[PDB]
C-alpha cells in the first residue's frame, strides 16, 4: 500500500494505489483505499483491511450523528474520533490512517494516525509499506501552497515511485480532490504513470 | 384529583403539576439575570445577606462549565449544583471525543435532555431551578435559559427568580434602545443596575452583587468573574441610577 | 490413587481398592480406604488426582443421602451411576475438571441383581461383569477373561480376585500395600477384614 | 400534608416537606457553636446526656489533621457524612499530596446531601454540621444543612436555642475576628457565645466539648478536665 | 472449493463446484455451495462449511425479518453490512469466505467478504482453493458489457478451471443467475462433466454371505392400546 | 430513572375476576369487526379498513399481516398493540423454531408462542395486557388448514369460523347458518364478504375492505426457481381489484 | 413513587389468609368441572369444556386435558393460559429428571416441583398467583396409580377420587357415595360421567362438551398407555354408559 | 381512581394518560401542515415568538433528523427535543447496521413502536407530541408519515396538526376532491410551498409575515428549512397573484 | 490426546429401494485397552435413527440430549419427528457449541413417514450437513468405509441385499482398524418394520 494526502492552495488531495495482497497473491488489483467519512472529510487506509473498514464505518456513523445534532464537523474532530478508536483499541488493531478534509474556515488539513493511535497534523503525509521508498523524494519536492495541477503531479510522481519499488503496491493511482468547488475523483492508469 | 401527587402524570389538562410546583420553588429564589452583548455574555445574581456573619465575596453562586461557559440559577441551590456537575461531565465527554470545546447550543441541549428526563418518571423529582447560562463558541455569543420542564430557548436577555418581572422590563428597554447591540463593559454596568432595581422585591434584607462575563475581546472567549475596580465601577453606576 | 478393581458375581459385587497413599518420595499411609457408601446397597470406589478424589466422592455421597431423605427411598444403582456420570461429564468442560475415576458396585433390590458400573473422569459409563481403572486392567483382564463365570459364588469371586492381586504384586513396579475388599449384596455392604 | 409522604414530592407552593422535617431534627438537637479569627477556628458544643448514669453524647468529630466538624441532630447521619469527609480528605492527600480545601469539602457535602432529596426510596440526612478548618487560604467555618445548602461564615450556631448564641456572635463580630495568635481568648468568646443558649443547665466539666484548629495547631478536641480552664 | 461471481448487462451470476472434503478425502461429491439469503440475494461459500451455512442462515433470517419490518425487498448492501459486522466481531474465528451477489430495487450487485470482515467490490471475483485457476480464466476472457449467456459461460468455465486444476475442487458446476426485473434462476448441476464410469464387476453378494448371531424386531411404534 | 413497577398490575378481585383482562376484552369489543372462515382447501381472514381520515392512505396501514409464508393474522382492538405483536410473532417464529428446525412453525405452535407473550403481559411486573384479540389462519403439512383465535388473557381456541370485535355476536350467528364442512375456498370468501357487509356502515369495496387467504402454494410469488421442494407461500393478500370482482357476484 | 399502585399480592389478611390465593380459588370455582378417579387397574380423567359453540373445532381443541409425559397427564381448572406456562415447566422437569437419572420421573416429585413453583408466587416477587388447579393422573413403579391435586397456594394432596372447578362440593359428595376401593376402570369411567351429568350447569351432557382420558396398565405386555379420547370415542362411551 | 394516573385500562377499555397526552399536544397553540408535490414534500408550521427577549432564530419545532428526513412536532419543546434526539440516533444506527439511509415510513414505525411501549409499560409516560415525518423516499417518492402518543401511525397524501387541524384538513380534503390526484401537480418546490402557505391562510383566515411562518422542504437526497428571507420571497409571490 | 480417536468406533448408513440401513461396531476402548464389547452407537427417537461415533462421553451425552429434545418435540407437535427435521436439530445443536464442540461424528438415518422417502445424513463435529443419496460414513475407520462403500454400493438394493452390502462394508473396514470391531450391529429400516441383526466377526 502507498497512500498520501497533500494540502495545497485551494484545499487538499488524497492519493492511493489500488493493490491488496494476501501474501504474494494480489487479492484485489482495483481496490479503493480512499474512503469517505463525511462530504468533505475522507481518509486513506493502510494496514488490516478488516480493521480500517470497521473503523471508517464507525467514524462515518459518528460524524453522521454529529452532523444531525451539531452541524458540519471539523477535520480535527474527524481525526479525533479516528484517534479515539485507534488509541483505545491499540492492542487489537493494525491500522495506519491518514485523515484529510476541507473546511472553508481552516481550508485544507491533513492528520496522520500511525499504529500507536497518536495524531500528527502535517502539511502532507505519506503512509503504507511503499511510503518508505519516497521519504527522500517527497521531502525534496513538496512545497506549500502549490496549485491543483502541481499537487496532482507531485502525488502522481510520488506514488509512481512507491509503486515501482514496493511489491505490495500497484495497479491504478486513485486520487480525491477536496476544495470549495466540491469533490473530484481522479484515476491514472499504468501506461500513464510508469513512463514518468 | 390526585394528579399533582406523582411526577410524570398527565392531568386532564395535559399538564405535569409536579413540574409546575418546581417552578414555584424557582419563583421563591433570589433574582438572577443574563445579558447577551456584542461579542459575549454577562451573568449577574442577587445574593441575600441573611446575616452579618456571612463572609463577603465567599459564597460564590455563579459556576463555570469547561472554560468558556458560565452558569447561574435561581431556586434550590443544590439542584443547580447537581445540574452543573452533570453539565461538566457532558462538556468533558464532548471534548474527549470531538476535541473542540462543546458549542453552547450543543451544551444547552445536554442540560435540556437531562432536565427533561427528570419529568419522565415518578421515581425522580423535577429540578427546582431555572438556569441561565451561555458563552462564546466558534459561531459567536449565545445566551440560554432552561426551566424545570426541560424547556429552553436562546435569549437576548434572560431573568428568573423573585424579581423577574422587574428585571424583564429593564431588559426589554435595553433591547429596544440598542438594536445595533450592547458592548461587554456596558452589559456589566447594566447587569449591576438591573439586579439593584430587581432588589425592590427582596427589599427587607440587604444583598451582595456578583457578576461574571465571557467576551471575545475582554476575556479571550473565556469565563471570568468581575472583580475589584471593574466590580466597584458597576456598583457605583448601579447606586447612582437608583437614586 | 493407584489400583481399583471390581467384579460382579451371581449375587454380589466385590470391590477391591489399594491401601497406599504416596506423595512423591514417601508412602504416607498404608491403610487408606478409597471408597464411600452412597446408600445402604450402593458402594463407590475411586482413584485419580489427590484431593479431587475424596472431594468428589463425598459430594456424590451427600447428594444421594439428600435424595434418600427427601423421597424416603433408595435410588437404584443404575440411577446413581447415571447421576455420577452426568456430574463427571459436566466436570470435563469446566474451568478445572475433577480428575476422578470411579467404580460403582450396587445391589438392585427391585430386580434382585448385582450391578457394576465403570465410569472414567470424562464421564464414560459402562456396565460390566468386571472392571478396573488405570493400569489395573492391563494386568488383571487376561485372568478375568479366562476364569470369570456369571454364576460364580462370592467365595469363587474372592479367589479369582486374589489371583488378580497376586499378578499385580508380581508385575507392577509400585508397592500399593495390598487391598481393602468390600462386598455389596442384598444384605448391604461389608468389609472382608482378612485379605 | 398530602405532599410529605416522601422526598420526591413537591408541595403546591414548591416546598419539600421531608427536607423541612429533617431540618426540624436539628432544632431538637443540642446546641453547638462555631467561630473563627484569621489565625484559628473554634468549635464549642454542649453535649447531651440521657440521664445521670449515662455518658454525654460526643458532638465533635475529627476529619483530618487540618479539618473537623461538630454535629446537631441524628448522630448516625453525622457518622456517615464525617466518614465521607474523611475519605475525600484522604483521597486528596493520597492522589494529589494536597490538603483538601474547606470550601471544596463543603461543596462535596452539599452534593452528597442533594442526591438523597431528588430520588425515591431515600431520605434526607437528619443532621446539621459545623465544619472548621485551616487550609492554604487561612481559617474557615462552614454551616451544613441537609437540604444541601452549605454556607461559609465568620461565626454561627445550630441546635436548640441557637438563636441566642447567634445574636451574640452578630454583636461581637468585630471583636472576635481580631483574636489572632491567641487560642485561649478565641475559645473564651466561643464559650461566652454558647452560654447565651443555656437555660436551667450550666457548663460543667463533662458537659462541655471544645475543638480548635489553626496556623500551627492540628485539629484537636478537648473534653473532661481539659475544658475546666474555660468553665 | 472454487466459487465465482460475474457481473453482466442486466444482472449478476454466481457459480460453484460441488466437492466437500475432509483433508484429502471427498465427503460429498455433489455438495451445494450456493445459498439463498433472500429470494434475489444469493451467495457462494468457501471456507469452513458449518460456518458458511450458519452465517448465511443467520443473516438470511435477520434479512427476512428486516424485509417484513420495512415492507421493502432486501438489499445486497444490507446482507453485506450484517455479514461483515458479524464476522469482524468474531475476529476471523468464523471461517466464512463468501461471494455475495443479488438484485434489489437499487440495481445489481457483486461483493466478496472474507472471514476477518473485509469486503470488496468488483465485476468479477473468485474465492476458495481453486480461486487462482478461476481468476486466470476470468482475467483472460472478462470484458465490459457481457450478456447473460456470455456471463454464464465465463462463470462456468472459471469453475471448470478449478475443477480440473485444483485438487480441492471437483465434480459439477452449480450456477445461479440474478437478473434485474426477473426471478433468480438457480441452476443446480448446470454442468455434469464427472460421471463415474461403469464398474468392471457387480459386488452384490449372495444372500446369507454374512454371519449373524441374533435377529430381533425393533419397536418403533408407540405404546399400544388394549 | 428507575423501573419500580416490579409488581403485577393485573390482580384477582374478590369475585375472582382479573379486571385488566376484562377491560382489555371491552377494548376489543369497541374495535372494528374482523372474521375468519375455514374451507376444505383454504382459510380466509377479513376485516374493514376503518380509515381515520380520507387524507390518510389506508393502503399503508396493514390490518392483515403475513407472519410466515403459510400463516396470516388479523385483529380487533388496539392497532398499535397488534403491530408490536406481529413484530414479536415474526421474530419468535425464527428464534424459537426456524433457526432450530430449519422450517417454519406449524400454525398451532406459532399461536402458542403469541399466546405466551400475551399471557406474560397479564402476569409480569409493570405492564398492562394487550388490548387485542387476534385471528390467526394458517397451513402446515401435518395439521392441514387451521384457524385460531387468541385473547388478551393468552387463551386460544381453534375455530371452523368466527368473528371478533364490534358486530361479532350477529356475525357469529350469520356464520353458523352458512358454514358447512364441504365449503370450497371461493364459497368461504363469498360468505366472508356477505358477513362483513352487515357490520360495515359506509362504503363497501376493495379499497375499504382488507382480505387475505391461506390457500394453494403460489410459485409465482416465491421470487426464484430451481428448488422443486420450495413451491411458494400459501398466504396471499387479495388485491383491491380481486375483491371488487367477487362483489359483482354477491 | 411506584408504591402507591402496588396491590401487594403476597400478604396475609388479619385472619392469616392469603388474599390473592383465596380470590384465585374463587376464580377456579367458576371453571368447568374436572374429575379424576383412581381404580386398581387404571385412572380416569373426565372434564367439562366451558364455552359451547357449534362452530368450535372440537377434534383439534384442547383446554382441559394435557400430556406431561408418557406416564403422567393433567386435568386443568382455571385460566388455560396460566396452566400452559406451568405445563411446559413440568414437561421440562420430567425430561431433566429422565436425562439425569435415566428413569421416568416419579409422579410425586413432578407434582411437588410444580406445587413449589406456585408456592413461590404466594411468598415473594409481588406477582399475582397462577389461577389454576390441576388434577394429576400418573403411574410409576413405586406407588403405581396415583391421583393428586394442586391449587394456587402450592398445597398438594393425594386422592382416590377428586374434583376441581365448579360444583366440587356436590361432585365430591356423589363420588364419596359411589366410590369403592376394589373398583375397576370401566366402572370408574361410568362414575365420572354420571357425576358430571348430575353436577353440570348445562341442560344435558353431550360429547362436544367433554374431554376424556384414561391411563391404563392394560397395554400390550405390561406397559402403561395414556389415551386421550377423540370426539367420536366420547360419543360412544356416552351411549355405552346410557347417558345419551 | 388510579387507572387515570398510569397507563392501565379503565373499565371502558380506555387509557386516560394516552388521551391526556393528546391534549398536551395542543399546549403550544401552533398549527402545522404537510403536503406533497411531484418531486418534493413541504411542511409548514406557525411560528410565534411572544417574548421580545427571545432569540427568534432558536425558536423552532422543525428538526433535521437525517439528510433525507425532516420532522415537525406539535407539542411542548422538551418532549419534541426528546423525540428529535432519539429519531436522529435511530436514523444513524440504521444506516450503520443496514448500509442504507433509513426510510421515512420505517423511522415513523420505529418511533410509533417506542410510543406504544409507553402506553403499555407503567414507569414510562407517553410523550405529549405528534411527530410528522417527511422525506422524498428513494423507493416510495414524496412521503408524509405521522405518529402520535397512542403509538398509531399512518401514511398521508397531506395532513394537518394542531388546535385548528380540522379547518386545515377540510380545506385540503376539498382541494384533492377537485384535482382527483394524491399530490400537488407542480414541478418546483417553491410553488408547492406557495400552495401550502396559501391554503393555510384560507383555512385559518389569518395573514402571515416572514417571521410568522416556519417552512421545511424535502427534496431528493436532502431536507432543509427556509430562512426568513426565503419565506419572504414566497409571501411576495403569493401577494402578486 | 486426539479426542475423536481415544475410544474408537465406526458408523455407516446406506439407502436402498424403499429402505435405509444403519450399522455400527460395538467397541469402546481407552486407546490400546479394549474396555467394552457392548457399546452400541445407534439410538432411535421414534422412527428416526441416530448413529454417533467419537468421544464416548459425548456420544452418551448427545443421545440423552436428543432424547430430551425429541420427547418435548413430540409433546408439543403431537407427532414423531421426521428425519429431515431431526437432521436440522442435530446441526443446530452441534453449532451452538461451535467454540467448545462435542467430539462426535453423527449419522442420521430414517424413512419419512408421509412421503415414504429414504433419508440419510452425516455431520462433522460442529454441524455441517452432508446429505448424501448413496451412503454416509463416520469414525476412526472412515477412510476404510469410504473405500468399501464406494466399490460395494449400487443404488436401489432390496432390503435383504442391502443388509449384505452394508455388513460387508462395516466388517472389512473394522478389520483394518485397531480401534474398531469387537462385534457389530446392523439395522434394516423399512416404513413400518425394523430388523436388528448382530454380526459374527473376529474378536481382536
Ligand atoms: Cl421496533
Ligand atoms: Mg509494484
Ligand atoms: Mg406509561
Ligand atoms: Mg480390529
Ligand atoms: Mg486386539
Amino acid at each position: 500500500t502507498s497512500i498520501m494526502a497533500v494540502t495545497f492552495k485551494d484545499g487538499v488531495i488524497l492519493g492511493a494505489d489500488s493493490r491488496t495482497t494476501t501474501g504474494a497473491y494480489i487479492a484485489n488489483r482495483v481496490t479503493d483505499k480512499l474512503t469517505r467519512v463525511h462530504d468533505k472529510i475522507w481518509c486513506c487506509r493502510s494496514g488490516s483491511a478488516a480493521d480500517t473498514q470497521a473503523i471508517a464505518d464507525i467514524v462515518q456513523y459518528h460524524l453522521e450523528l454529529y452532523t444531525s445534532q451539531y452541524g458540519t464537523p471539523s477535520t480535527e474532530t474527524a481525526a479525533s474520533v479516528f484517534k479515539e478508536l485507534c488509541y483505545e483499541n491499540k492492542d487489537n488493531l493494525t491500522a495506519g490512517i491518514i485523515v484529510a478534509g476541507y473546511d472553508d474556515k481552516n481550508k485544507g488539513e491533513v492528520y496522520t494516525i500511525p499504529l500507536g493511535g497518536s495524531v500528527h497534523k502535517l502539511p502532507y503525509a505519506i503512509a503504507g509499506s511503499g511510503s518508505t521508498f519516497i521519504y527522500g523524494y517527497c521531502d525534496k519536492n513538496f512545497r506549500e501552497n502549490m496549485s491543483k495541477e502541481e499537487t496532482v503531479d507531485f502525488i502522481k510522481h510520488s506514488l509512481s515511485q512507491a509503486i515501482k519499488w514496493d511489491g505490495s503496491s500497484g495497479g491504478v493511482i486513485r486520487m480525491v480532490v477536496l476544495t470549495a468547488a466540491g469533490v473530484e475523483r481522479l484515476i491514472f492508469y499504468p501506461d500513464e504513470y510508469e513512463q514518468l | 384529583t390526585g394528579y399533582d401527587l406523582s411526577n410524570s402524570v398527565f392531568s386532564p389538562d395535559g399538564r405535569n403539576f409536579q413540574v409546575e410546583y418546581a417552578v414555584k420553588a424557582v419563583e421563591n429564589g433570589t433574582t438572577s439575570i443574563g445579558i447577551k452583548c456584542n461579542d459575549g455574555v454577562v451573568f449577574a445574581v442577587e445574593k441575600l445577606i441573611t446575616s452579618k456573619l456571612l463572609v463577603p465575596q465567599k459564597n460564590v453562586k455563579i459556576q463555570v462549565v469547561d472554560r468558556h461557559i458560565g452558569c447561574v440559577y435561581s431556586g434550590l441551590i443544590p439542584d443547580g449544583r447537581h445540574l452543573v456537575n452533570r453539565g461538566r461531565e457532558e462538556a468533558a465527554s464532548f471534548k474527549k471525543l470531538y476535541k473542540t470545546p462543546i458549542p453552547i447550543p450543543a451544551f444547552a441541549d445536554r442540560l435540556g435532555q437531562y432536565v427533561q428526563a427528570h419529568t419522565l418518571y415518578n421515581s425522580v423529582r423535577p429540578f427546582g431551578v431555572s438556569t441561565i447560562f451561555g458563552g462564546v463558541d466558534k459561531n459567536g455569543a449565545h445566551l440560554y435559559m432552561l426551566e424545570p420542564s426541560g424547556s429552553y430557548w436562546g435569549y437576548k436577555g434572560a431573568a428568573t427568580g423573585k424579581g423577574r418581572q422587574s428585571a424583564k422590563a429593564e431588559l426589554e428597554k435595553l433591547v429596544d434602545h440598542h438594536p445595533e447591540g450592547l458592548s461587554a463593559r456596558e452589559a456589566v454596568k447594566q447587569a449591576a443596575k438591573i439586579i439593584y432595581l430587581a432588589h425592590e422585591d427582596n427589599k427587607e434584607k440587604d444583598f451582595e452583587l456578583e457578576i461574571s462575563w465571557c467576551s471575545l475581546s475582554e476575556t479571550n472567549g473565556l469565563h471570568k468573574f468581575v472583580k475589584g475596580d471593574l466590580l466597584q465601577e458597576a456598583i457605583d453606576f448601579a447606586q447612582k441610577e437608583i437614586n | 490413587m493407584d489400583i481399583i478393581l471390581g467384579i460382579r458375581v451371581q449375587d454380589s459385587v466385590i470391590l477391591a481398592s489399594s491401601k497406599a497413599v504416596t506423595r512423591g518420595i514417601s508412602v504416607l499411609k498404608d491403610s487408606d480406604d478409597k471408597t464411600r457408601q452412597l446408600s445402604p446397597h450402593t458402594l463407590m470406589s475411586f482413584a485419580g488426582e489427590a484431593g479431587d478424589t475424596v472431594q468428589f466422592a463425598e459430594y456424590i455421597q451427600a447428594n444421594i443421602q439428600l435424595y434418600s431423605i427427601r423421597e424416603d427411598y433408595e435410588l437404584s444403582p443404575q440411577a446413581v451411576s447415571s447421576f455420577v456420570r452426568q456430574e463427571l461429564a459436566k466436570s470435563i468442560r469446566s474451568r478445572r475438571p475433577y480428575q476422578v475415576n470411579v467404580l460403582i458396585g450396587g445391589y438392585d433390590k427391585k430386580k434382585n441383581k448385582p450391578e457394576l458400573y465403570q465410569i472414567d473422569y470424562l464421564g464414560t459409563k459402562v456396565e460390566l461383569p468386571y472392571g478396573a481403572h488405570g493400569y489395573s486392567g492391563f494386568y488383571t483382564f487376561s485372568l478375568l477373561d479366562h476364569h470369570y463365570r456369571p454364576d460364580m459364588t462370592t467365595e469363587e469371586g474372592l479367589d479369582l480376585l486374589k489371583l488378580c492381586v497376586q499378578e499385580l504384586e508380581k508385575r507392577m513396579p509400585m508397592d500399593f500395600k495390598g487391598v481393602i475388599v468390600k462386598i455389596v449384596d442384598k444384605d448391604g455392604i461389608r468389609q472382608v477384614d482378612d485379605f | 400534608n398530602n405532599y410529605d409522604g416522601d422526598t420526591v414530592t413537591f408541595s403546591p407552593t414548591g416546598r419539600l416537606f421531608q427536607v423541612e422535617y429533617a431540618l426540624e431534627a436539628i432544632k431538637q438537637g443540642s446546641v453547638t457553636v462555631g467561630l473563627r479569627s484569621n489565625t484559628h477556628a473554634v468549635l464549642v458544643a454542649l453535649k447531651r446526656n440521657a440521664d445521670e448514669l449515662s455518658s454525654y453524647q460526643k458532638k465533635i468529630i475529627k476529619c483530618d489533621e487540618h479539618m473537623g466538624l461538630s454535629l446537631a441532630g441524628l448522630a448516625p447521619d453525622a457518622r456517615v457524612l464525617s466518614n465521607y469527609l474523611r475519605q475525600q480528605c484522604n483521597y486528596s492527600s493520597l492522589v494529589f499530596n494536597r490538603k483538601l480545601a474547606v470550601e471544596r469539602a463543603g461543596h462535596l457535602l452539599c452534593d452528597k446531601a442533594q442526591k438523597n432529596t431528588q430520588s425515591y426510596g431515600g431520605r434526607p440526612y437528619g443532621v446539621g454540621l459545623l465544619i472548621i478548618g485551616y487550609d492554604k487560604s487561612g481559617a474557615h467555618l462552614l454551616e451544613f444543612q441537609p437540604s444541601g445548602n452549605v454556607t461559609e461564615l465568620y461565626g454561627t450556631a445550630i441546635g436548640a436555642r441557637s438563636q441566642g448564641a447567634k445574636t451574640y456572635l452578630e454583636r461581637t463580630l468585630d471583636t472576635f475576628i481580631k483574636i489572632d495568635g491567641n487560642p485561649d481568648e478565641l475559645i473564651k468568646a466561643g464559650v461566652e457565645a454558647i452560654s447565651q443558649s443555656l437555660r436551667d443547665e450550666s457548663l460543667t466539666v463533662d458537659n462541655l466539648s471544645i475543638a480548635i484548629v489553626g496556623k500551627d495547631t492540628p485539629f484537636t478536641i478537648y473534653d473532661g478536665e481539659a475544658v475546666a480552664k474555660y468553665i | 472449493t472454487t466459487i465465482v461471481g460475474v457481473k453482466f448487462n442486466n444482472g449478476v451470476v454466481i457459480a460453484a463446484d460441488t466437492r466437500s472434503t475432509q483433508g484429502p478425502i471427498v465427503a460429498d461429491k455433489n455438495c451445494a455451495k450456493l445459498h439463498r439469503i433472500s429470494p434475489k440475494i444469493w451467495c457462494a461459500a468457501a471456507g469452513t462449511a458449518a460456518d458458511t451455512e450458519a452465517v448465511t442462515q443467520l443473516i438470511g433470517s435477520n434479512i427476512e425479518l428486516h424485509s417484513l419490518y420495512t415492507s421493502r425487498e432486501p438489499r445486497v448492501v444490507s446482507a453485506l453490512q450484517m455479514l461483515k459486522q458479524h464476522l469482524f466481531k468474531y475476529q476471523g474465528h468464523i471461517g466464512a469466505y463468501l461471494i455475495v451477489a443479488g438484485v434489489d430495487p437499487t440495481g445489481s450487485h457483486l461483493f466478496s467478504i472474507h472471514a476477518h470482515g473485509s469486503t470488496d467490490v468488483g465485476y468479477y471475483l473468485s474465492l476458495g482453493s481453486g480461486s487462482l485457476a478461476a481468476m486466470a480464466v476470468l482475467e483472460s476472457h472478462w470484458k465490459q458489457d457481457l450478456t447473460k449467456e456470455e456471463a454464464i459461460k465465463l462463470a462456468s468455465d472459471a469453475i471448470q478451471a478449478g475443477i480440473w486444476n485444483d485438487l480441492g475442487s471437483g465434480s459439477n458446476v452449480d450456477v445461479c443467475v440474478m437478473e434485474i426485473g426477473k426471478d433468480a434462476e438457480y441452476l443446480r448441476n448446470y454442468l455434469t462433466p464427472n460421471v463415474r464410469e461403469e464398474k468392471q464387476k457387480s459386488y452384490k453378494f449372495p444372500r446369507g454371505t454374512t454371519a449373524v448371531l441374533k435377529e430381533s424386531i425393533v419397536n418403533i411404534c408407540d405404546i399400544q392400546e388394549e | 430513572m428507575t423501573d419500580r413497577y416490579s409488581f403485577s398490575l393485573t390482580t384477582f378481585s374478590p369475585s375472582g375476576k382479573l379486571g385488566q383482562i376484562d377491560y382489555a376484552l371491552t377494548a376489543v369489543k369497541q374495535g372494528v369487526t374482523s372474521l375468519g372462515i375455514k374451507a376444505t382447501n383454504g382459510v380466509v381472514i377479513a376485516t374493514e379498513k376503518k380509515s381515520s381520515s380520507p387524507l390518510a392512505m389506508s393502503e399503508t396501514l396493514s390490518k392483515v399481516s403475513l407472519l410466515t409464508p403459510d400463516i396470516g393474522a388479523v385483529y380487533s382492538g388496539m392497532g398499535p398493540d397488534y403491530r408490536v405483536l406481529v413484530d414479536k410473532s415474526r421474530k419468535v417464529a425464527h428464534t424459537s423454531y426456524k433457526r432450530i428446525y430449519g422450517e417454519y412453525p406449524p400454525t398451532k405452535l406459532l399461536v402458542s408462542e403469541v399466546a405466551k407473550i400475551m399471557q406474560e403481559a397479564t402476569q409480569s411486573g409493570g405492564v398492562r395486557p394487550f388490548g387485542v384479540s387476534l385471528l390467526i389462519a394458517g397451513h402446515d403439512e401435518f395439521n392441514g388448514f387451521s384457524l385460531y383465535q387468541v385473547d388478551p388473557s393468552g387463551s386460544y381456541f381453534p375455530w371452523k369460523a368466527t368473528a371478533i370485535g364490534k358486530g361479532s355476536v350477529a356475525a357469529k350467528t350469520f356464520l353458523e347458518k352458512r358454514w358447512n364442512d364441504e365449503l370450497e375456498l371461493e364459497d368461504a370468501i363469498h360468505i366472508a364478504l356477505l358477513t362483513l357487509k352487515e357490520s360495515v356502515e359506509g362504503e363497501f369495496n376493495g379499497d375499504t375492505i382488507e382480505l387475505a387467504i391461506i390457500g394453494d402454494e403460489n410459485p409465482d410469488l416465491l421470487g426464484y426457481t430451481g428448488i422443486p421442494t420450495d413451491k411458494g407461500p400459501r398466504f396471499r393478500k387479495l388485491t383491491s381489484q380481486e375483491i371488487n370482482d367477487r362483489l359483482e357476484a354477491l | 413513587g411506584s408504591r402507591r399502585y402496588d396491590s401487594r399480592t403476597t400478604i396475609f389478611s388479619p385472619e392469616g389468609r392469603l388474599y390473592q390465593v383465596e380470590y384465585a380459588l374463587e376464580s377456579i370455582s367458576h371453571a368447568g368441572t374436572a374429575i379424576g378417579i383412581m381404580a386398581s387397574d387404571g385412572i380416569v380423567l373426565a372434564a367439562e369444556r366451558k364455552v359451547t359453540s357449534t362452530l368450535l373445532e372440537q377434534d383439534t381443541s384442547t383446554e382441559k386435558l394435557y400430556k406431561l409425559n408418557d406416564k403422567i397427564a393433567v386435568a386443568v381448572a382455571g385460566l388455560t393460559a396460566d396452566a400452559e406456562i406451568l405445563i411446559n415447566t413440568a414437561r421440562i422437569h420430567a425430561q431433566n429428571y429422565l436425562k439425569t437419572y435415566n428413569e421416568d420421573i416419579p409422579v410425586e416429585i413432578l407434582v411437588r416441583r410444580l406445587s413449589d413453583i406456585k408456592q413461590g408466587y404466594t411468598q415473594h416477587g409481588g406477582l399475582r398467583p397462577f389461577g389454576v388447579s390441576f388434577i394429576y393422573a400418573g403411574y410409576d413403579d413405586r406407588y403405581g396409580y396415583q391421583l393428586y391435586t394442586s391449587n394456587p397456594s402450592g398445597n398438594y394432596t393425594g386422592w382416590k377420587a377428586i374434583s376441581v372447578g365448579a360444583n366440587t362440593s356436590a361432585a365430591q359428595t356423589l363420588l364419596q357415595m359411589d366410590y369403592k376401593d376394589d373398583m375397576k376402570v370401566d366402572d370408574a369411567i361410568e362414575l365420572a360421567l354420571k357425576t358430571l351429568s348430575k353436577t353440570t350447569d348445562s341442560s344435558a351432557l353431550t360429547y362436544d362438551r367433554l374431554e376424556f382420558a384414561t391411563i391404563r396398565k392394560g397395554a400390550n405386555d405390561g406397559e402403561v398407555y395414556q389415551k386421550i379420547f377423540k370426539p367420536q370415542e366420547i360419543k360412544d362411551i356416552l351411549v355405552k354408559t346410557g347417558i345419551t | 381512581g388510579y387507572d387515570r394516573h398510569i397507563t392501565i385500562f379503565s373499565p371502558e377499555g380506555r387509557l386516560y394518560q394516552v388521551e391526556y397526552a393528546f391534549k398536551a399536544t395542543n399546549q403550544t397553540n401552533i398549527n402545522s401542515l404537510a403536503v406533497r408535490g411531484k418531486d418534493c414534500t413541504v411542511v409548514i408550521s406557525q411560528k410565534k415568538v411572544p417574548d421580545k427577549l427571545l432569540d427568534p432564530t432558536t425558536v423552532s419545532y422543525i428538526f433535521c433528523i437525517s439528510r433525507t428526513i425532516g420532522m415537525v412536532v406539535n407539542g411542548p419543546i422538551p418532549d419534541a427535543r426528546n423525540a428529535a434526539l432519539r429519531a436522529k440516533a435511530e436514523a444513524a444506527e440504521f444506516r450503520y447496521k443496514y448500509g442504507y439511509d433509513m426510510p421515512c415510513d420505517v423511522l415513523a414505525k420505529r418511533m410509533a413502536n417506542l410510543s406504544q411501549i409507553y402506553t403499555q409499560r407503567a414507569y414510562m409516560r407517553p410523550l405529549g407530541v405528534i411527530l410528522t415525518f417527511v422525506s422524498v423516499d428513494e423507493e416510495l417518492g414524496p412521503s408524509i408519515y405521522k405518529t402520535d402518543p397512542a403509538g398509531y401511525y399512518v401514511g398521508y397524501k397531506a395532513t394537518a396538526t394542531g388546535p385548528k387541524q380540522q379547518e386545515i384538513t377540510t380545506n385540503l380534503e376539498n382541494h384533492f376532491k377537485k384535482s382527483k390526484i394524491d399530490h400537488i401537480n407542480e414541478e418546483s418546490w417553491e410553488k408547492v410551498v406557495e400552495f401550502a402557505i396559501t391554503h393555510m391562510i384560507d383555512a385559518l383566515g389569518t395573514e402571515f409575515s416572514k417571521n410568522d411562518l416556519e417552512v421545511g422542504v424535502a427534496t431528493k437526497d436532502k431536507f432543509f428549512t427556509l430562512s426568513a428571507e426565503n419565506i419572504e420571497e414566497r409571501l411576495v409571490a403569493i401577494a402578486e397573484q | 490426546s486426539d479426542p475423536s480417536s481415544i475410544n474408537g468406533g465406526i458408523v455407516v448408513a446406506m439407502t436402498g429401494k424403499d429402505c435405509v440401513a444403519i450399522a455400527c461396531d460395538l467397541r469402546l476402548g481407552s486407546q490400546s485397552l479394549g474396555v467394552s464389547n457392548k457399546f452400541e452407537k445407534i439410538f432411535h427417537y421414534g422412527h428416526v435413527f441416530l448413529g454417533i461415533t467419537g468421544l464416548a462421553t459425548d456420544v452418551t451425552t448427545l443421545n440423552e440430549m436428543f432424547r430430551y429434545k425429541t420427547n418435548l418435540y413430540k409433546l408439543k407437535e403431537e407427532r414423531a419427528i421426521e428425519p429431515e427435521t431431526f437432521t436440522q436439530l442435530v446441526s443446530s445443536s452441534l453449532y451452538e457449541r461451535r467454540f467448545g464442540p462435542y467430539f462426535v461424528g453423527p449419522v442420521v438415518a430414517g424413512i419419512n413417514s408421509k412421503s415414504g422417502k429414504p433419508f440419510i445424513a452425516g455431520f462433522d463435529l460442529i454441524g455441517c450437513i452432508d446429505e448424501a443419496k448413496d451412503f454416509i460414513v463416520s469414525g476412526t475407520a472412515s477412510d476404510q468405509l469410504f473405500g468399501m462403500c464406494e466399490s460395494l454400493y449400487e443404488p436401489n438394493l432390496e432390503p435383504e441385499d442391502l443388509f449384505e452390502t452394508i455388513s460387508q462394508a462395516l466388517l472389512n473396514a473394522a478389520d483394518r482398524d485397531a480401534l474398531s470391531g469387537w462385534g457389530a450391529v446392523v439395522y434394516i429400516i423399512k416404513k413400518d418394520e425394523v430388523v436388528k441383526r448382530y454380526l459374527k466377526m473376529r474378536q481382536d
